[PDB]
């Protein structure tokens, strides 16, 4: 995401400023949402919708 | 049908002789009721010796 | 500019409050301060309200 | 484009669309009061850039 | 070192009306308890009274039976003060049913055990068309005083039914009271008080049983005041919730299929603590979920970010 950075990368671009790379990043991405996605962490990122 | 009997009940005493004592929640007109026939009680009808 | 409309009418029944206006023929305004139990009014000796 | 009226309204639960038809207008006879939605609708505004 | 009153002759002298005595008095506890009961008399007393009502062909008050010469907004102030009276029950949906060129009248009704009409002549309103014809489902509750009809919104969670008036909820049975004590001598004390206290009901609180329920309170008020033990509350409650908040949540919120919804009736799952954690696996074995059945409860929890099936070591604490 285009956080404090200016664009985001195309998940190939990301692999490659890694060396460990491909389908690898493109998990470690849905792990970290999926930890991002229940309780502790959930209750105060979700507030912001309506 | 069942009522509202009151809680927080703070008596401040000044002197031995004088005090103070403040008493909510009554239910509504009860504070008059009570407050007034009580008055009545402790100015004309308390037993004493003078 | 506009393609369709839709008028809904809404019935709202106003009681009556503190802060309203009030008056007789003889322009006396007054505005109702306090609404009173039954319990706090003024009696005569047939028990009527006023 | 154009404003539509349709009841499909985003960001809202079947809380709101419970006092409304499938067309998206209140029934008549229901008893509403503030935030309650008397008629959907959505105008056209696209790529928001978030 | 003191005296206590008692009641002689309670005197009825209409079904409306009554002037109940209170003979041994003393000095100035005549006006004492005779305000102070005039007082929970013209307010703390129970009463019953049409709560809700709904009428055959209308929607809202602000409509036209046809047929009828009142408008729905006059029959409603009818009921009003429609004066019933019931026993064991609490709330009784009494039924009205008539047709046919003929002022109907509160005796119109339909009877209950429990239901005693106190005034049968009471007009509810007129027919006027001979084939003319209303039908209604009269709601009384009982409570304490007055319940106007707009504060009975905030319970809401649908009370959709649409047909349903709600009518400004009048629970009480004391129209207007007067005391007066007048001197009374018992042969011999040196100076002791009667003490008259006129009542005027609806016709449903027998003096007796008033004047008695009021005594009551004035008791269990007066308790409180007897000792004053300084009380107070515990208080500093917690600010520490360790789940998302929206887990305490009824699986109503998940805005499902009714085959669905009634289905975590079923398995024993109310708030979306439980549903949170029960596998796919727990789910073809529950009785009737399927690939349609169950394809949805993976959509509305995927919408508001849960999943199924996981765990919380604490579920749910603690109060």
């Amino acid at each position: 995401f285009g956080i404090d950075m200016n664009t985001d990368y195309t998940l190939e671009e990301v692999g490659k400023q890694f060396d460990v790379t491909r389908e690898r990043i493109r998990q470690i991405e849905a792990k970290a949402l999926r930890k991002l996605r229940h309780p502790s962490r959930s209750e105060v990122l979700r507030s912001f919708l309506d | 049908t069942e009522f509202l009997k009151p809680r927080l009940v703070d008596i401040e005493q000044v002197s031995s002789t004088h005090a103070k004592v403040t008493l909510e929640p009554l239910e509504r007109g009860f504070g008059h009721t009570l407050g007034n026939a009580l008055r009545r009680i402790l100015l004309s009808s308390m037993p004493g010796c003078a | 500019g506009v393609l369709k409309i839709v008028k809904v009418y809404l019935a709202v029944k106003r009681r009556i409050q503190p802060g309203d206006k009030m008056a007789g023929r003889h322009g006396n305004k007054g505005v109702i301060s306090k609404i009173n139990p039954i319990e706090d009014m003024p009696y005569d000796e047939n028990g009527t309200p006023v | 484009g154009p404003e539509e009226i349709t009841a499909d309204i985003p960001n809202v639960g079947e809380a709101a669309l419970s006092k409304l038809d499938e067309s998206g207008i209140v029934y008549i006879g229901a008893e509403v009061t503030g935030g309650d939605i008397l008629v959907g609708k959505v105008t056209p505004k696209g790529e928001t850039q978030l | 070192e003191f005296l206590k009153p008692r009641l002689v002759d309670i005197e009825q002298v209409s079904s409306t009306h009554a002037k109940v005595t209170l003979e041994p008095l003393e000095r100035g506890f005549g006006h004492t308890l005779g305000n102070a009961l005039r007082r929970i008399l013209l307010s703390s007393m129970p009463g019953c009274a049409v709560t809700e009502v709904e009428i055959d062909g209308v929607l809202h008050e602000y409509s036209t039976k046809e047929g009828v010469q009142e408008d729905i907004l006059e029959i409603l102030l009818n009921l009003k003060g429609l004066a019933v009276r019931v026993q064991g029950k609490d709330e009784v949906i009494l039924t009205l049913n008539k047709s046919g060129i003929g002022p109907v009248t509160a005796a119109d009704i339909t009877h209950d055990g429990d239901v005693e009409i106190v005034k049968p002549q009471h007009v509810i309103c007129h027919l006027t068309d001979e084939n003319a014809s209303i039908s209604m489902r009269i709601k009384v509750q009982r409570g304490r005083g007055y319940v106007p009809a707009s504060t009975r919104i905030h319970s809401e969670e649908d009370e959709r039914p649409i047909g349903r008036l709600l009518v400004d909820a009048c629970y009480s049975p004391v129209e207007r009271i007067a005391y007066n004590v007048e001197a009374a001598r018992v042969e011999q004390r040196t100076d002791l008080d009667k003490l008259v206290i006129e009542m005027e009901t609806n016709g449903t609180i027998d003096p007796e049983e008033a004047i008695r329920r009021a005594a009551t309170i004035l008791a269990e008020q007066l308790e409180a005041f007897v000792d004053l033990r300084d009380v107070r509350q515990p208080e500093v409650k917690e600010e520490k919730p360790e789940f998302d908040p929206i887990l305490l949540r009824p699986v109503d919120d998940l805005e499902l299929t009714v085959r669905s919804a009634n289905c975590l009736k079923a398995e024993a799952i109310h708030y979306i603590g439980d549903l949170v954690q029960r596998t796919e696996v727990e789910l073809l074995k529950t009785p009737n979920l399927g690939k349609k059945s169950l394809t949805e409860i993976k959509d509305v929890l995927a919408s508001r970010g849960l999943s199924l099936g996981m765990r919380l070591e604490n579920w749910p604490p603690a109060s």
